[PDB]
């Protein structure tokens, strides 16, 4: 919303205004892994012990 | 003759205000800079 200042005279008169823009939201995925190796599956699960 | 007799006023209300002072030698003159203030969206330019 925005004000305005009154303009004495030989003016076009002022009146007032408001804006309205909406925004749209960006979107994004972020990747990233974590591998784990053969030999090591069987140590940690059990069943290989 | 003489005169002196203008009046006086009834001491009004006294308010502190956040503005802006500095002094130059004898005199202590404000500093205004009416943009953001008075002018900032109301697209008329400044004087």
């Amino acid at each position: 919303h925005q004000p305005l200042i009154a303009r004495d005279g030989p003016h076009p008169v002022e009146q007032p205004v408001h804006n309205y823009m909406t925004k749209v939201i960006d979107r994004r995925a972020l990747n990233a892994a974590f591998s784990l190796a053969t030999e090591a599956i069987a140590l940690l699960t059990g069943e290989a012990l | 003759n003489r005169e002196t007799l203008d009046e006086l006023e009834s001491a009004p209300q006294t308010t502190r205000v956040r503005a802006d002072l500095v002094a130059i030698g004898d005199r202590l003159v404000f500093l205004e800079a009416l943009e953001r203030r008075i002018y900032a969206a109301t697209n008329v330019p400044y004087p």
